């Protein structure tokens, strides 16, 4: 359930991380999904592609534009395959920071929150800016819009929010429209404010929601907008006061203190954000409210802790040698999705080192030794 | 151990039309999809137009209709048909390959220039 108020505004690139995985471990003969996760980068142009023995995979999806907390986009491409002997895959990603486009290989061998993400990027002359919603209900992305798309409704990605009546989808379809009208003036606006050129493409970022305990009760609440990757007003954790990152956004700042923006925000983050965020944990309680423990196990290099198929995607892997957290020489790489709703994890630092598990699923810390 | 050999650019007019080649050195099952890149004017690379070496082609949208990738498929060499030529497509064109193990390989690039 989205906010019913968009207030007009008044008034640095980051190269991908990649990986290349499969869904599920790589059986041959076994169908299964090839997974190329690109994250962390700005600006959200960017070009990838799921080769297959030097050439390009004709049938590939990719899942809806979001970002992290840091405003970086992050963006999941797959598609259904069924591995062979000879068979070799990779993914290859191209993006402005990049000079030339970089390919990775595939090596065959508690609380709740609601999310809604805004993504506004201009196209001057191309057409209206390219405007993408999401919404998440912790790790799960359960409803979209997307400008370019032919529906031009609010559309669903989760199973338990389709059964929602046409009066929800038709409310939540008006009002993402007019989110996306706004984020296009506050393109103009911002453009001039800044004293850039027509022909430059740039992006507006818009993140709200809310967090509760345990108990289904509010803990915390967020709104914050980002123009170019760059903060540019955020709502305070008291959701009465703002900070405003520089010039530009003190006079937005002072015209949304005139207009009591933030009044109207925080009886929705409170309220309403908390109402339709229990409603959803209880409809898909089958979804929501599940733990899955992760499949661990450990390899050995010529030493790599794993962790497979668990959610949330909150997980803890920690390495120590002789019982010290050895932070120093240890590579972590970042959570990913499966595809599936699970999410995978491993980290990489010989009998005096130890791997350690923390996840919501798991009864206690796991330890793994070799 | 494989070499791209380019030939064919230089200075055309606008309207004109040129025609790109590149050959793989080595063996024939060395190199499966070959094609262009071009030098965009900050520090990227875009993706002008690839063909499998079954024929599968692909092309930047803003060389699409213009543009014509083709191959001779028995001696690893692609053809770039590039007609309508505009100044916005001044560029060093880069060709490229990949491998059946998906290693890529970069020719040198023939710039191209547009009156």
């Amino acid at each position: 359930y989205m906010l019913d108020l968009q207030p007009e505004t008044g008034c640095i690139q980051r190269t991908p991380k990649i990986q290349v995985y499969s869904r599920h471990p790589a059986e041959n003969g076994k169908s299964n999904f090839l997974n190329c996760y690109v994250s962390g980068f700005h600006p959200s142009d960017i070009e990838v592609d799921l080769l297959k023995n030097g050439e390009r995979i004709e049938k590939v999806e990719h899942s809806d534009l979001s970002f992290s907390k840091d405003w970086s986009f992050y963006l999941l491409y797959y598609t259904e395959f069924t591995p062979t002997e000879k068979d070799e895959y990779a993914c290859r990603v191209n993006h402005v920071t990049l000079s030339q486009p970089k390919i990775v290989k595939w090596d065959r061998d508690g609380s709740h929150s609601m999310r809604y993400f805004f993504t506004s990027v201009s196209r001057p002359g191309r057409g209206e800016p390219r405007f993408i919603a999401v919404g998440y209900v912790d790790d799960t992305q359960f409803v979209r819009f997307d400008s370019d798309a032919a529906s031009q409704r609010m559309e669903p990605r989760a199973p338990w929010i389709e059964q929602e009546g046409p009066e929800y989808w038709d409310g939540e379809t008006r009002k993402v429209k007019a989110h996306s009208q706004t984020l296009r003036v506050d393109l103009g606006t911002l453009r001039g404010c800044y004293n850039q050129s027509e022909a430059g493409s740039h992006t507006v970022q818009r993140m709200y929601g809310c967090d509760v305990g345990s108990d289904w009760r509010f803990l915390r609440g967020y709104h914050q907008y980002a123009y170019d990757g760059k903060d540019y007003i955020a709502l305070k954790e008291d959701l009465r006061s703002w900070t405003a990152a520089d010039m530009a956004a003190q006079t937005t700042k002072h015209k949304w203190e005139a207009a009591h923006v933030a009044e109207q925000l925080r009886a929705y983050l409170e309220g309403t954000c908390v109402e339709w965020l229990r409603r959803y944990l209880e409809n898909g309680k089958e979804t929501l409210q599940r733990t899955d423990a992760p499949k661990t196990h450990m390899t050995h290099h010529a030493l790599r802790c794993w962790a497979l198929s668990f959610y949330p995607a909150e997980i803890t892997l920690t390495w120590q040698r002789d019982g010290e957290d050895q932070t120093q020489d240890t590579e972590l790489v970042e959570t990913r999705p499966a595809g599936d709703g699970t999410f995978q994890k491993w980290a990489a630092v010989e009998q005096r080192y130890t791997c350690h598990v923390q996840h919501e699923g798991l009864p206690k810390p796991l330890t793994l030794r070799w | 151990e494989v070499k791209l050999v380019e030939s064919g650019g230089g200075l055309v007019q606008p309207g004109g039309s040129l025609r790109l080649s590149c050959a793989a050195s080595g063996s024939i099952f060395s190199i499966n999809t070959m094609g262009w890149y071009r030098q965009t004017p900050g520090k990227q690379r875009d993706l002008v137009a690839d063909i499998s070496s079954g024929g599968s082609t692909k092309y930047g949208d803003s060389v699409k209709g213009r543009f014509t990738i083709s191959r001779d498929n028995t001696k690893n060499t692609v053809y770039l048909q590039m007609n309508s030529l505009k100044p916005e497509d001044t560029a060093v064109y880069y060709c490229y390959g990949l491998s059946y193990s998906n290693d890529d390989y970069w020719g040198q690039g023939t710039q191209v220039t547009v009156s």
